[PDB]
């Protein structure tokens, strides 16, 4: 019996419940084991053949790409990357009590019960587009350690539902609409570090790591506009870098506000003329907010 | 608020349920902590 | 949110079947969490399980329910094997393609109420799913 | 543990030729089974 | 009153010693003649020395940590340790059952283990006499039926009463922490300890 | 996690056959884990293995069932050479090309229950999986 | 390490065959991994040959087998050139692209039992494979 | 197989070996001639070889040879040489992996590696001085030999152990095609798992240093 | 008492060397004249100097180093050690008939092989005379028949008493060692010690 | 080392080989070995066209003991033999590199003659052989 991806399945485990991602759109994986060696030359012998032992698992990256579902159970990689949540509201907290990074734990089935199984897990990124296409989220994760099995638990009704359909990017500045757009871009990142726990007990055992701590977040945004000016004299468009702006950016179902925006540009002198506009909060800005919609 | 549950067992009777596995079952085909040399010594 | 009340619960043939559940109150305002069980006196539980979400659906079984050590907060709730077997016999045939042992069989859900007035003499769901059914061999 | 059979051709009785392999088998020999039973059967007889 | 680690609490596995450094301390003087001869003259106890290091911590097993070592200051008594590399329970049986002579001095042991014991010391290995808490290591062993005998180093700091007895497993060093008198400990933003580090000298 | 009660087994034939289980408790209060054997007096194993997953496949063997220790915890089941030869003929005539002797035999499924009730509930279905034989050349 | 229970063996035509086998425990809970002759008291070993895995195949050979040095866990097996030369008549014709020299025969088992304690027996099937006979153009 | 020859290996007919420990310190130096017509010819005077490496990837193998050389010049002349000249090539046959006898389920390729690092010992001097200089002796380093196997996941019953992921130990390896054969004798095994569409293992492998002298042979087809 | 070496227990195969460092001293007075003359003159015995690394050692071959240390320190005995790359063969025979005159002195020797002897000694082989310890380095060679002579460093310390026979293989030094009173050990991470490593010197 | 050893011989010249036998044992380090004692020991071969047994013959080799201390045993064939061989070799003359020439396969056999009246036989090597042609007288 063969394996297939084609009709493999993810089942995420979290607070005694699980959440069955059924529209997945990719998926990428690798598991490795650190070894240590040396070849220990002398001139007694000046041998050859090295002396060498396996000690550990390799935390394991995964990567997904994953398509926005009406149900929206994929806001709960928001609440497990840390937003604080309010119904359908997330909000980041301006300050924040975590330590740890909330872990989580991770199926992936196949026929044949020929099943694996991710054990302590963490949100590392969650990346995003509007780019005139099918807007597909990107995850980032780690997990610490991996193990064949031949079971999972079920989950049938936290199923991720139908795709919602297509709908246009607007940007807008206190219901200023935005003339000329063509991208908006986004990533939201929970930076953190690994414990290094290995010692003298571990030696003649298997290795994992265990707990990690949260060194950072991050929220920014990119967009692309071209360049276009009012009246040769005007102010409001130049490309002098703007401050304390109020930005908002949708879709029909998607809603994210920054509620104060500092803004660098950067101009290319392409063949029509383009404008890159780096977003970041201010220190003083108040929660940024998101927000989702079901379509009817 | 919080509920949690675990299934019935027979042998446990009733308790509080808790937020782990109890109880363990071990397989073996064979009993390596004996060693005939032990069984014969003491039969012998 | 439906997100967090969900449980999909897995029978299996020609055996009773039988859980045990624990209310705790919680508030996470202290790191960890300060946590009681509820004291559960004049509750009482409700639940059953039928073959569809529509109002002409069979009721394929009745729960067993009881309160056992209310001070502590918890209840216990049971299936006997006749209606393990019932529903056995009247679940759908069209087994799962990554676990040819098991078959759906329907849907249902827990809700439980006061008996006496209290702040309120009300009602709310605790739990709801869809179950399914391991076939099994031996008597 | 396991059990470590070497076994290796047999040219002139009690002579041999160094081509060699090795079975490992997965649980000693040593290991014991239901013969538990009748081993405390018999030394309870014994006793 | 053992010093914490993962044996004694497997939840908090960052008590794992990163890694440990065994100093012998030989005090000794020392001329070279110009002959070419090296004399030495030896005064004083040999004493053995630890040093640990620790990773980051987290504030739980570093509050038991230091729950550790005020207590300690407080208390004025030892500090005892394990040193897993020596985990080995190659010697076993009724080792009060062991007779030693009295009498016996000076670096060599002479024991009637009566046929009690199974299996044999390895050099390397460490012993301990039951009455004092001295760790001394084996150099060299020997049998003769019943009989046996171990050269053992350090010298021995006693002569035998013919009280003692034997103990060839789960010796503990006991200690005293000379590094404790400037003793702190770093806080960092991420919300961890720090810089956290142990030089101990055994002491009697 | 989940119970791990999927476990697939292998039958060498032509030669008796047998299976340990030890019921355990177990304390986690320190690194030499503090586990305890469970009592198992008035306990009771049951176990079959059919062709096929269904309300009248053919029924292959009982499994013979004993406990060796009521106190440390222990029960076994076994096969006869006899049973296991009754299998060896029905068991499907298919081979792999790297691996000739190994052949699917069946389903099986291991029950068991307190042989005093306790009412609540009676029984529990301890593993299930499927049984392939290896085929042999001695007698 | 791997569990190999698995080991082919070419037999050469005209001449007599046999086979001397070591037996050691090795203990790998102290380092390095510590081996130990077996003392081979009371075992006893069979094995045969048939040219398929059929119920019906027929027997081509049996093995003489016998206890060398007990003390040791020394033993030995061998085959007649009578055996020898009923194997090459029985044989394929068919050649074999690695090896011309080699034909394949058949396939074996060397069953071996135990009986050392309370008189009762038991056996299990320490090791299987193919047979092939290399033909040879000195008679 | 002269190339192995030069590269260390003692040999015994067609078989080569690795030894445990050399009694070696400057590699096998050797010469080469690049020739052209109009005695347009080159000749590179000092060289040592570096490293040998081939797949049996479902291809006709083919042999890579990294050298260095110290020194070269243009020359119009060249060693004739003609009863020693590389014969017609060899047919294709497919791989075999296997252990004890043991063949392995599911092959996808073998890749080997044989080295030999070396080092140039600088020796410019101010002596060389509106010399020209070039480099003249080298010292070996080390030698490794190594190989990588890529197998399709497979699994013969759920519960299994033998396949699993896990890193086995002192695993007796044969690898061979109809015309060559390689032998690790005991061998240590890396896994890494790959989900591509099928689900892919690597191996990695490595001589243990207790191994004795792995083996390499060929033979010639008819 | 013998190091243990791949020689002793060849199965140790880590416990071989990775660098030696084979240093003469020779102390003298040195004055240096307004004329810009140097003036040296030796006084008090030249000694050879041993450094030796050891490579990364595993816990067993290193509990067989650290017991035969102690051992030494405990019998106060001297450290025998021969260096493998001069123990490299050359001559060979019965050196046991080889007969030197006695009253030799200064830095010239003459021996009569009776051509017993095959093959002859290169310059910087080592050579031995054998009721004394110490070690000397052969500076030059020069055969006429079967007599030999050679010229060795340093100059000799005792004058042949006609019984002497040479040694030209397995030499060993004779030696004590430096570290002993603060010698100690870091197990790294991995289960390997590091940096183990001897600074030993000759004693006469 | 596998009981397989290829054999090239010269035409038209006599041809000649030696062995001998030893007890190894690797307990002492480095490993022991000691001559075997060959007293009683005999060999045989042939040298035939094909391993069907229906092949023909082409030549018997001569053998025989040189030391049994020493444990030594030489084999050989005249030039009247090698050219019998010669004669009757495969032609498949290598287009590129002709001296290398097929001419068929042997087995060599020794009998553990001995005291007791027992007999046994194994197989020492086995092979293919081949001819190098031979320009000059």
């Amino acid at each position: 019996y063969y394996s297939l991806m084609r009709e493999s399945k993810v089942i995420v485990e979290y607070d005694g419940r699980a959440f069955h991602f059924d529209a997945l759109s990719n998926y990428d994986v690798q598991t490795s084991y650190e070894e240590f060696k040396t070849l220990r030359r002398t001139i007694h012998r000046r041998t050859n053949y090295a002396d060498s032992v396996i000690n550990a698992q390799t935390p394991s990256s995964i990567s997904l790409a994953i398509n926005f579902s009406n149900t929206l159970t994929e806001a709960n990689f928001f609440e497990w990357l840390g937003f604080d949540r309010k119904g359908n509201t997330f909000l980041l907290p301006l300050y924040s009590n975590n330590i740890e990074p909330i872990m989580f734990n991770i199926y992936i089935v196949n026929k044949d019960n020929n099943c694996v199984y991710f054990e302590n897990c963490y949100v590392s990124t969650v990346d995003f587009s509007l780019d005139k296409n099918i807007p597909i989220l990107n995850v980032g994760i780690e997990s610490g350690k991996f193990s064949e099995v031949s079971t999972y638990r079920e989950a049938a009704s936290i199923i991720q539902g139908e795709a919602m359909s297509y709908s246009p990017v607007i940007v807008s500045t206190n219901g200023n609409i935005l003339p000329g757009l063509i991208s908006a871009s986004l990533s939201f990142q929970q930076q953190c570090s690994w414990r290094e726990d290995k010692s003298v007990f571990d030696i003649n055992k298997i290795y994992n790591n265990k707990r990690a701590y949260v060194n950072e977040m991050n929220a920014s945004a990119t967009i692309s506009l071209y360049y276009l000016k009012r009246f040769a004299g005007d102010m409001v468009y130049n490309i002098e870098p703007e401050t304390d702006v109020p930005l908002n950016i949708r879709n029909n179902n998607i809603s994210i506000d920054f509620p104060l925006a500092r803004i660098s540009k950067r101009l290319n002198f392409s063949d029509v003329y383009k404008v890159e506009w780096d977003i970041i909060p201010t220190a003083s800005s108040d929660p940024v907010r998101i927000d989702f919609f079901g379509e009817i | 608020k919080i509920i949690v549950q675990q299934i019935l067992n027979i042998d446990d009777t009733t308790t509080t349920a808790s937020k782990y596995p109890k109880y363990t079952v071990v397989l073996g085909n064979s009993i390596s902590s004996i060693t005939a040399g032990e069984l014969t010594a003491a039969v012998e | 949110s439906t997100e967090n009340r969900v449980i999909d619960i897995v029978v299996d043939e020609k055996v009773p079947y039988g859980l045990i559940m624990q209310f705790m109150d919680v508030d996470d305002s202290v790191y960890p969490p300060s946590e009681i069980p509820v004291n559960l006196t004049g509750y009482s539980l409700r639940g059953t399980i039928k073959s569809s979400l529509d109002e002409n659906a069979e009721t394929l079984a009745s729960f067993t329910t009881s309160i056992i050590d209310a001070a502590q907060g918890a209840a216990a709730i049971s299936l006997s094997v006749a209606d393990v077997t019932n529903i056995g016999e009247k679940a759908s045939k069209e087994r799962d393609k990554y676990n040819p042992r098991q078959r759906f069989a329907g849907y249902y859900d827990i809700l439980m109420t006061r008996d006496v007035i209290g702040s309120e003499v009300s009602s709310f769901r605790i739990m709801e799913g869809k179950v399914y059914i391991s076939d099994g061999v031996t008597q | 543990i396991v059990q470590q059979i070497l076994n290796i051709d047999d040219t002139t009785t009690t002579a041999s030729k160094y081509p060699k392999y090795t079975v490992v088998l997965g649980n000693s020999i040593s290991s014991i089974t239901a013969g538990e039973l009748t081993a405390a059967v018999e030394a309870s007889a014994g006793s | 009153m053992r010093l914490p680690d993962p044996y004694t609490n497997p939840e908090l596995s960052g008590l794992g010693f990163e890694s440990v450094n065994l100093i012998d301390n030989d005090p000794v003087i020392r001329d070279e003649l110009p002959n070419g001869k090296v004399n030495e003259v030896k005064v004083s106890a040999q004493y053995w020395g630890i040093n640990i290091s620790y990773p980051e911590l987290f504030p739980d097993e570093y509050s038991v940590l230091d729950a550790f070592i005020l207590e300690y200051k407080r208390t004025g008594g030892y500090i005892d340790v394990i040193l897993p590399q020596y985990e080995a329970f190659r010697v076993r049986g009724n080792t009060n059952l062991v007779n030693i002579p009295a009498g016996q001095k000076g670096s060599n042991i002479t024991m009637d283990t009566q046929g009690v014991l199974t299996g044999i010391p390895k050099p390397g290995d460490l012993f301990k006499l039951s009455n004092h808490p001295k760790v001394y290591k084996i150099t060299s062993f020997n049998r003769s039926g019943n009989s046996w005998s171990i050269n053992v180093y350090p010298d021995l700091f006693i002569t035998t009463t013919g009280a003692e007895k034997p103990v060839f497993n789960g010796i503990l060093f006991r200690t005293k922490l000379m590094n404790g008198d400037a003793f702190g400990s770093t806080l960092n933003n991420n919300g961890t300890y720090s810089g956290i580090s142990l030089n101990l000298r055994e002491s009697l």
